[PDB]
């Protein structure tokens, strides 16, 4: 199942096409350049993920460009107040396709604690949001996990391979939720350690 | 006599003095829980008692706070002036290690107070707040404008009669908003921001700094206005991080708040919550046991580490040495797996409680406490040989933005930034709080210049006094509750809740209304990481709090940056932001 | 009188005991088996406060607060350190014994122990032996026990046994094993049990209806609204959660109804829950019934009504004065009729007539109980206005409150007033066709029929003053009882007349219009009161407007193709057969409803509408006092498909939209201005309570209380982002917390009590100016007439002795307070309570025509045969045939008409 | 036990349930939804819960695609064993009766005595 954006549709996609829009997606994902926004707590975690102990370097993502431009991927990692709404709606509209966002903190997601009234009640009000961290903060090592899953649903996307020959229409994949995926799994542990020890 | 007692304050000897002078009818002493002389004073002689405080043989040089509060819904008024407003003035005399309250009530027509930004320079972010947030004016202010909210903004938001929650989302409102920042950047008006001299000179250029910022200091913007590469004057423009923390403080219990007392400072965490919780620990009646005070100065120095090794990291990455970021996250990488081990999370624990902290130490803490402790001088060591000795660095940051203590208190800068001009004022050994008296640690304190460089090797010798008094907080450890005996201690401790009946009403009677405070007012200040951190909460009998008040001191160095860097370059300036150790949560809150 | 409690003065009342004194002034003292309007006894012994004997003491003594009279110079301490280690000491024993119950019992944040245990500082357990248990009975529908959460207060015995007049509840046992409860099982069959869930500190007694759907006090969403089952108007607290109503609790009103209400209002609520409840404009074309929005529906109606020649308008009892005047603006006043039938409107209007013009102060529900002798003429009180007959109990009391204060005992001593009074009461003397209810503390009770009724009334007013109309034909021994009752009356101080429309008969009013002239004429205090059928009976009486019986004629000729019916069914006031052919051949019936009635199967066009708890306006009460109620809660914030507006609402925009063609959802107070000024007579609802534009210091008041919980995931499962506040234009009340409900605010509307350390229905005491008293700044509620200065004349038309012919069956009305009201019956909850229709006869006639208990006789009525099953009354007079109003299939208007064809079947 | 302890400790109010009753007598959720999107995970809900039913797991994988997963319903929470507590029955220690307990068979309960026993 695959989502256009120019609607619910199939897989499209010859085999040698197939092949090439492949590769487009594999180095497309293998280098995801994410734009420096420093908004809140959510981006010193992700500066804890940058560095030395966590090394989101291997998975290609250390450039960390400060113009919209050259950047790729844009995390709110922080909350939406009312006077940086433009600001960061102004910071995506300057970035350049393709474009994914992933939402850091239960205040980009939805507001979190802050249901105030000088915030924005989460940034999928008025942007799309491709993937969600749940957190206060989310740790290094969940957003290494988001970024895994902006991966994937990447090598899933079919994006167009030229501007003058083929179909101008972003295809989204529609991919099966985690919580669906992993209830399999969660649902059938037993016994934790206790919270005594260490 | 406990340390939470109702007192009035009347054999300070200012009150004496103030009685002198204005006579025994002037003002009104309140007796409350603050730690401080509360003194009700007529609205016509504000600026004369001011004065007379500048005045006195040990004079009060630091306006600490001046904000305004909400008297309309306050039930519980018992010997207080009839007032529909309030406005606070907290004034510090260092001289004295004493601090005063000034009240001026106001009725409900007339907001109007003199202005206090003759007497006190500092005062001019604070009055502006004040009118944003409750609509008081203040005659004979230069520019009175919206700091926290912007200035297309109808109505006060910190008045009672204001609604707290979300408002409705519009688009259309985001597009009118991108269309003023969008003639904002082209049709610049400096006139509006109070500055003069509208690049009269044909060559006074004009920068905007922000307000997207590539650093953890958070989003901000400075207009500057540039001579070549001199800064002739600059206007920070803040409120792009206001959470509105204190309207928050009117909607949530004693008990639910502790997590948003956590992200007023985020690289603070336990530090931001022991000034609230003391403070409510004020207003219950509560004298926590000294398991309770080791284990929170041990969170507290633990998160004070994690603060300054950052703070050190990100100066030298705005420098421009790029090693130190990833060696420092390393340590903050140990200091979490302790804080894990002992709360259960990295950032923001929301472990301490009224009356205690939340769990108990985990069977076997000593042993990452003593692993920390081991990896930590000599990489500390190797971080000052490997860039805090180059003299690139020192060339970089000696002298840039440098100025001596009389700055210093009449823009109320406290912290590294107050003890690099040679002023020892730390709040743990003048005003001691959390049992700080048991622990050995000096105070670092400057030459009398406050450099960037200087306020760097402070907090270095601030990190290193830290590192001992967790090495003394380790070698000795009471054995005993983690948990006070008072009936308000929220929450109870968890066994008897499980297995005994009026512990299980009180547990439910306090998650689920709230312990009911008894209406009194109080004031706890600690020294954050950052400077002097501080809260002042009224309560009116309720389980929530009538105002909360949160002193933060980077709202102080924010309002100093414009004395200090005019006349220096612009990377000076990056440089001088770098070495303030701000957060915009610290900011605008 | 004068006291220092804690080194400070106070003025308070010198007849109130100290409790109560120190309560009034905002200074907390733990209790629990004093209640404001029960006494004092002195068994929990909680309330010790440290008395001095002089200004300069240092010893004092524990006393009772609630057995300790407040006199002048009295110096007392509260937080003394050996009353508060008594008091906790007290919470500490009441613990000891007391289940690890908390989270699993619905009293939990409504519960007075938990208050208390918390107020006085009680944390720390040391008891560590077992705990006492017992079983737990089964109290009936309404009613769940659990005794094992019993602390021995003994409130409910007093409240169920003194004030209540019930006889079924009693303790049990011994020293440490007292059970509060039945001798066995089964459902306690006082009219009152309900208030057993406010007046247990613990959760013993709970609402079982409640207890099916709980929440918890914190999540409810409250607003101030009036019962809407009968006339009385007992002002109520309905909370609701999760788009349903929750629980109705009671709402203190200083001149009504302060402290208890009846069960029918308690627990006559389960048809706001009801599944089957229209929700949106429904339109049928041909067998489907297709469902449009607000505004396809609004102009189509206006089209159809537009296309017709004349249209006319029925009104209703249960509507409120807003939306049955939106009705007659939409119709026209002349084309105006009432939904009620013939003989009701003269009895409604004859009434109404008394009460404004006959120049005799009518009381309030609360001034009942000091009136020194009752006199009930024909209306079964207890089944019909529960509450006035439970402030007629307190008015019997009020003898032996009297007898014990001319021994110089205080008020609060209510043992001393039961030791002293121990039978002697003031006169009560009811007439009804039946056994009454108040049988056990009425001084005479007259079982006969309704003319005989009358007859008796005329014959007290002609043996009070000459010049009322004579009764011939009177026996000696029922003389001699007229001899007594006007003995009883011209001695008493304060008579009270109370009769009611529900007698069925103008003669018995015009008898007790003739008793109060004559009381009147002799200087006495005499006050008359009429009970009324439904919430808003007294709103449709004082509006006027023709009888239903005129606009079933004008249907079924057809003059008027067009007919609008607003909250009604139609057969509680007319027959079905007669109502079906009306409304089958009018091509266009319009019907305002929000209930699903038998009706809608034929009606043109059937608007949703809103009932109280989704719906604001003002009623009027059998009193003559405007009462406004709100909203309780927005139906389209859980479900916005769900178009379910105010019935005034949807007619203002139907008019607006039949003359300008403009959709116009009107304000509130603009309707409320319409009235006043078209209708001078119901001029008096402007000040029933302030409009929108009221603020308590700039902000509105609150619906729910602070820690109201779920506001980010109550809809998540629908939608994770949440939608707007329902925005609330029509009153002074916000659908959130973002308000004001602080005890001292300057106001007469309160949604719900609550002060910080007073979870409990206790927190009522910080909302009075004085506990037990009047509501601080007033009550809510204005009277619309006052007394008038002349008065009606004498009634000549006596009717004639009741004659038993054969064939024609007098039927006497036995109403009932399960199942003689609509919205209560159509509850799901009351069906079990609601017991099985029976026909009632003599002995004599059952033996005549041949009929035993319980066999299945039938009789037919207006040409239907109907089968009910026969129970033997003793004091049904012969010629009569007792049946039940509001039962499946019959109707309260059959009301003193005969019957006929009765055979056995 | 279904006791809307832990929604009402929840600052953010992410927390919604509803109380069902079984036959017997015991309490159960209804329904329990987590607004895992709202949620700042600051364990205010585990520290009120008098039964330790709700609890923290250290699992930080949550990260969704869509926003309306992050809404945890009943069968999306409720796991096989007794997670960090693994002994405590909160109806061992409650008053109330369920199946397989009776009135006085809870924790230092004693039998109930009726008021018609021969004993003084
Ligand atoms: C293909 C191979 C090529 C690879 C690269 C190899 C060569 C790298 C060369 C890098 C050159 C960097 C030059 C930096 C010059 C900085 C000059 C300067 O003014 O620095 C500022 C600092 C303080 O200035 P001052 O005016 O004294 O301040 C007082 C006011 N506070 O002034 C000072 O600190 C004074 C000292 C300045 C620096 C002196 C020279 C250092 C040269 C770099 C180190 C080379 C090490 C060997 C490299 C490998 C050789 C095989
Ligand atoms: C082949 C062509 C290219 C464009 C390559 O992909 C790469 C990206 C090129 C280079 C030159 C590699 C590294 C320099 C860099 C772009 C960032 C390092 C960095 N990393 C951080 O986080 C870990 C920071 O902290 C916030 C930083 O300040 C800095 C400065
Ligand atoms: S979600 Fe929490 S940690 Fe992240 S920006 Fe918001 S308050 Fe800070
Ligand atoms: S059942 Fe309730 S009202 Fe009756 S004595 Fe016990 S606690 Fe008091
Ligand atoms: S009656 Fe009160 S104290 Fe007893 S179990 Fe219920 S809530 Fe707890
Ligand atoms: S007496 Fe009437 S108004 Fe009062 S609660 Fe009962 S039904 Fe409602
Ligand atoms: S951990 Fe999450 S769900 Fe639990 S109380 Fe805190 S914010 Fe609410
Ligand atoms: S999870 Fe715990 S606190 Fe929440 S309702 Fe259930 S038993 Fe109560
Ligand atoms: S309230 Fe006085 S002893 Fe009970
Ligand atoms: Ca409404």
């Amino acid at each position: 199942d695959y989502t256009l954006t120019r609607e619910i549709v199939t897989d499209p996609l010859n085999v040698f096409m197939g092949k090439l829009n492949d590769m487009v997606n594999w180095g497309r994902k293998n280098s995801i350049w994410p734009y420096n926004f420093g908004l809140s707590c959510c981006y010193v975690e992700m500066v804890t993920s940058f560095t030395a102990v966590h090394d989101v370097a291997r998975f290609g993502a250390e450039v960390l460009r400060a113009s919209p431009r050259q950047a790729d991927l844009m995390v709110v990692a922080g909350t939406c107040f009312t006077k940086m709404a433009p600001v960061i709606q102004r910071l995506y509209d300057q970035m350049l396709e393709p474009k994914w966002v992933i939402s850091m903190g239960a205040c980009a997601n939805s507001g979190g604690m802050y249901d105030i009234y000088s915030v924005v009640q989460g940034v999928d009000k008025f942007i799309p949001v491709d993937v969600y961290i749940p957190g206060c903060p989310p740790r290094p090592e969940a957003y290494m996990q988001a970024l895994m899953l902006l991966q994937e649903s990447i090598g899933k996307e079919r994006r167009p391979l030229s501007w003058v020959v083929g179909d101008q229409g972003v295809y989204r994949a529609n991919m099966q939720s985690e919580r669906e995926r992993k209830r399999g799994e969660r649902i059938a542990v037993t016994n934790l350690r206790t919270p005594d020890e260490i | 006599e406990p340390a939470w007692q109702t007192r009035d304050h009347l054999d300070d000897p200012v009150i004496g003095e103030l009685r002198n002078r204005f006579g025994p009818d002037a003002f009104t002493v309140q007796a409350t829980r603050t730690g401080v002389p509360v003194v009700w004073i007529k609205r016509e002689q504000l600026l004369e008692v001011g004065d007379f405080l500048k005045k006195l043989p040990k004079p009060y040089v630091m306006l600490f706070d001046l904000h305004g509060m909400d008297e309309r819904l306050r039930t519980h008024r018992e010997g207080l002036p009839a007032a529909d407003f309030s406005v606070f003035y907290h004034l510090i005399s260092i001289d004295r290690n004493r601090d005063i309250m000034l009240k001026v009530a106001l009725a409900e027509n007339d907001l109007h107070v003199p202005t206090f930004t003759k007497l006190f320079p500092n005062a001019n972010w604070y009055e502006r707040e004040t009118w944003d947030l409750f609509g008081i004016t203040f005659d004979g202010h230069p520019n009175l404008r919206r700091i926290m909210m912007p200035q297309t903004w109808k109505g006060h938001p910190l008045r009672k009669d204001y609604p707290a929650r979300a408002t409705e989302f519009s688009p259309f409102e985001l597009t009118k908003a991108k269309q003023d920042l969008e003639m904002e950047a082209l049709t610049f008006k400096p006139e509006e921001w109070g500055m003069k001299r509208g690049t009269e000179n044909e060559d006074f250029m004009f920068l905007n700094l922000g307000p997207n910022h590539p650093s953890a200091h958070g989003a901000f913007r400075i207009v500057l206005q540039l001579d070549g590469e001199e800064i002739v004057d600059c206007v920070p423009d803040i409120g792009y991080h206001h959470r509105g923390a204190e309207k928050m403080g009117e909607r949530q219990s004693w008990h639910s708040y502790i997590p948003y007392t956590d992200r007023i400072e985020y690289l603070g965490g336990c530090v931001n919550e022991m000034p609230y919780v003391l403070a409510v620990e004020k207003l219950a009646g509560i004298t926590v046991p000294d398991r309770v005070n080791v284990i929170r100065v041990m969170l507290s120095e633990l998160f004070r580490i994690n603060s300054h090794l950052l703070y050190i990291s990100t100066f030298i990455q705005d420098v421009g040495a790029m090693t130190p970021v990833f060696f420092a996250f390393t340590d903050r990488q140990k200091i979490y797996d302790l804080v894990e081990a002992i709360t259960g999370f990295r950032m923001h624990p929301a472990w301490f409680r009224i009356g205690g902290v939340a769990h108990d130490l985990p069977r076997g803490w000593d042993r990452l406490l003593r692993e920390f402790l081991d990896w930590m001088p000599k990489r500390l060591a190797s971080y000052e040989k490997a860039a805090l000795q180059n003299t690139i660095l020192k060339g970089r940051s000696q002298g840039v933005a440098a100025y001596g203590a009389k700055e210093a208190l009449e823009w109320g800068t406290t912290g590294a930034g107050l003890r690099a001009t040679g002023i020892d004022f730390d709040v743990r050994k003048a005003r001691p709080y959390s049992g700080y008296e048991n622990f050995d640690f000096e105070i670092p304190v400057g030459g009398g210049v406050s450099d960037c460089y200087t306020r760097v090797m402070l907090k270095v010798e601030e990190l290193r006094q830290s590192l001992r008094i967790l090495e003394q907080c380790l070698n000795n450890m009471p054995e005993g509750p983690f948990k006070a005996d008072h009936p308000l201690t929220t929450p109870p401790p968890k066994e008897r809740t499980l297995q005994h009946i009026e512990t299980l009403i009180t547990h439910f009677l306090q998650v689920s209304w709230g312990p009911v405070m008894p209406a009194n007012e109080s004031f706890q200040m600690i020294e954050a990481t950052k400077g002097i951190n501080s809260y002042y909460l009224t309560s009116d009998g309720s389980t929530m709090s009538y105002r909360t008040r949160i002193r933060t001191p980077s709202y102080a160095h924010l309002q100093q940056i414009p004395a200090a860097i005019r006349g220096s370059l612009v990377s000076d300036l990056i440089v001088y932001l770098g070495s303030i150790d701000f957060v915009m949560s610290d900011v605008d809150r | 009188a004068t006291i220092h409690v804690d080194g400070k003065e106070y003025e308070v009342n010198g007849a109130d005991n100290l409790l109560e004194a120190c309560l009034s002034l905002g200074l907390d003292i733990p209790y629990f088996c004093w209640h404001p309007a029960l006494g004092s006894v002195g068994a929990c012994r909680q309330c010790a406060v440290k008395q001095y004997q002089n200004a300069e003491d240092t010893r004092g003594r524990l006393v009772m607060s609630c057995m300790t009279p407040a006199s002048d110079g009295t110096f007392i301490s509260i937080d003394d350190e050996e009353a508060k280690q008594f008091r906790e000491s007290v919470v500490e024993w009441l613990m000891t014994n007391h289940p690890h119950d908390c989270p699993v019992c619905e009293e939990g944040g409504n519960c007075h122990l938990q208050d208390m245990t918390v107020m006085t500082g009680h944390s720390f357990r040391r008891y560590r032996f077992t705990k006492r248990t017992h079983r737990n009975q089964d109290l009936g529908p309404f009613i769940s026990h659990e005794m094992n959460r019993c602390i021995a207060c003994y409130r409910c015995v007093r409240y169920y046994k003194d004030y209540a007049g019930g006889t079924d509840l009693g303790v049990y046992g011994a020293h440490d094993n007292v059970y509060f409860g039945r001798p066995e099982d089964g459902t306690l069959e006082s009219e009152f049990s309900g208030n057993l869930v406010e007046i247990c500190p613990t959760g013993v007694f709970t609402d079982k209806t409640h207890s099916e759907r709980y929440n918890r006090k914190w999540d409810m969403q409250f607003a101030p609204s009036i019962c809407q089952q009968c006339s009385i108007g007992c002002n109520i607290s309905p909370g609701e959660r999760y788009g349903e109503l929750r629980r109705i609790e009671n709402r203190y009103n200083g001149t009504v109804n302060h402290y208890f209400l009846c069960d029918r209002g308690r627990f006559g609520y389960g048809y706001v829950n009801l599944k089957d409840r229209p929700r949106q404009p429904v339109q049928r074309r041909g067998d489907d019934f297709i469902t449009l929005n607000a505004e396809q529906a609004m102009q189509g109606a206006a089209d159809i009504l537009r296309q017709s020649k004349k249209v006319i308008g029925i009104g209703s009892p249960r509507a409120s004065v807003e939306s049955n005047f939106a009705l007659r603006e939409l119709v026209g006043e002349e084309n105006f009729y009432t939904g009620i039938a013939h003989g009701e409107q003269e009895r409604l209007q004859l009434a109404l007539k008394v009460l404004r013009e006959g120049g005799i102060y009518t009381p309030a529900l609360r001034e009942i109980e000091s009136y020194d002798a009752v006199l009930v003429l024909g209306e079964d009180v207890t089944q019909t206005g529960a509450r006035v007959a439970l402030a007629v109990r307190q008015a019997v009391k009020g003898k032996a409150r009297e007898m014990a204060a001319a021994q110089k005992v205080a008020d609060w001593q209510i043992a001393a007033i039961l030791n002293i009074g121990q039978r002697a009461k003031h006169p009560l003397f009811v007439t009804n066709v039946d056994d009454t209810r108040l049988d056990d503390i009425a001084a005479w009770t007259y079982r006969a029929p309704v003319e005989d009724q009358a007859r008796l009334g005329f014959a007290i007013a002609h043996a009070l003053d000459n010049s009322a109309p004579a009764v011939d034909g009177i026996e000696p021994e029922l003389q001699s009882k007229i001899d007594v009752i006007v003995q009883a009356l011209a001695g008493a101080k304060k008579p009270l007349i109370i009769s009611g429309t529900n007698a069925g008969s103008l003669e018995v009013i015009q008898a007790a219009a003739n008793v109060a002239k004559a009381l009147k004429g002799r200087g006495a205090d005499v006050g008359i009161t009429m009970i009324a059928r439904s919430v808003n009976s007294m709103g449709l009486g004082i509006m006027g407007g023709g009888s239903l019986e005129e606009a079933l004629t004008e249907l079924e000729t057809g003059r008027a193709d067009a007919v609008v019916v607003l909250e009604n069914d139609l057969h509680r006031h007319a027959s079905a057969t007669r109502v079906n052919a009306a409304l089958a051949k009018a091509p266009l019936v319009m019907v305002v409803d929000h209930q699903r009635t038998a009706i809608m199967e034929n009606a043109h066009l059937v608007l949703s509408a809103a009932s109280f708890a989704e719906s604001d306006g003002t009623v009027i009460n059998n009193e003559g006092r405007a009462q406004r109620f709100f909203q309780v809660y927005d139906p389209a914030y859980y479900d916005s498909k769900t178009v379910m507006l105010e019935s005034w609402r949807w007619l203002h925009s139907l008019h607006s939209t039949l003359l300008s063609r403009e959709v116009d959802w009107t304000q509130l107070d603009h309707v409320i201005d319409a009235v006043v000024a078209k209708i001078p007579e119901l001029a008096g609802i402007k000040d029933a309570a302030p409009d929108a534009t009221f603020r308590i210091r700039g902000q509105k008041l609150a619906r729910e209380p602070h820690r109201y919980s779920g506001r980010t995931a109550m809809r998540a499962n629908i939608s994770v982002h949440e939608p707007r506040q329902p925005q609330d234009i029509d009153t002074m009340f916000t659908f959130s917390m973002e308000g004001n409900n602080q005890p001292t605010a300057h106001r007469s509307q309160v949604p719900f009590a609550w002060a910080p350390g007073w979870n409990s229905p206790q927190a009522w005491n910080k909302f009075q100016d004085e506990v037990g008293g009047k509501l601080r700044f007033g009550d809510p509620g204005v009277r619309l007439f006052e007394t008038s200065e002349n008065g009606l004349d004498y009634f000549t038309s006596v009717p004639a002795r009741f004659q038993p012919q054969d064939g024609k069956w007098r039927i006497a009305p036995y109403y009932h307070l399960f199942g003689s009201d609509e919205l209560s019956q159509r509850a799901p909850v009351f069906q079990s309570r609601m017991p099985q229709p029976y026909i009632k006869l003599n002995p004599a006639d059952a033996a005549k025509l041949g009929v035993n208990a319980g066999t299945r006789v039938s009789f037919s009525y207006d040409g239907n045969t109907v089968t009910l099953p026969v129970e033997i009354a003793e004091g049904l007079t012969a010629g009569q045939v007792g049946l039940p109003m509001g039962m499946s299939g019959i109707a309260p208007v059959l009301a003193g008409a005969h019957l006929e064809d009765l055979k056995e079947a | 036990v279904a006791c809307n302890l832990c929604a009402v400790a929840c600052p953010v109010g992410c927390i919604s349930l509803q109380k069902a009753e079984t036959k017997d007598g015991r309490w159960y959720p209804e329904f329990f939804r987590i607004n895992f999107s709202r949620c700042i995970f600051c364990g205010l809900c585990e520290e009120a819960c008098p039964t330790t039913a709700i609890q923290l797991t250290p699992d930080f994988e949550m990260g969704e695609y869509k926003r309306q997963d992050l809404v945890y319903e009943k069968e999306d929470l409720l796991i096989s064993g007794p997670g960090k507590y693994p002994e405590y029955n909160f109806y061992r220690m409650a008053g109330m009766a369920i199946d397989g307990k009776d009135k006085g068979e809870a924790e230092n309960e004693a039998k109930p005595i009726d008021v018609k026993s021969l004993l003084p």
